[PDB]
């Protein structure tokens, strides 16, 4: 209602494709930073 | 008199794309080939 009328958020969605990817990590093992092999030729130098 | 001496200097630095060498691009043997661990990477560092 008018009253106590809110503004909500939005949510984004991305298509999952079939990829290398290069995972750090943590000493928690958690993931905290990642390479898209593909994405870029210094990416590509990270992955190989 | 004169005595002739060679002495090496160099050899020829070859560096070689592991994943193409073993796999030829193929999605079935590089996923044979994840099994080995990080053999492509170990490959590519020694010769680097």
């Amino acid at each position: 209602p008018f009253n106590d009328r809110k503004a909500w958020a939005a949510f984004y969605i991305y298509k999952l494709h079939p990829l290398t990817y290069l995972l750090n990590f943590d000493v928690e093992g958690y993931i905290t930073k990642a390479v898209d092999c593909g994405y870029d030729d210094f990416a590509q130098l990270q992955c190989s | 008199g004169v005595t002739q001496e060679f002495i090496e200097t160099t050899i020829q630095k070859i560096t070689v794309d592991c994943k193409q060498y073993v796999c030829n691009g193929f999605k079935k043997c590089e996923d044979l080939l994840k099994e080995y661990g990080q053999f492509c990477s170990k490959i590519n560092q020694a010769l680097h």
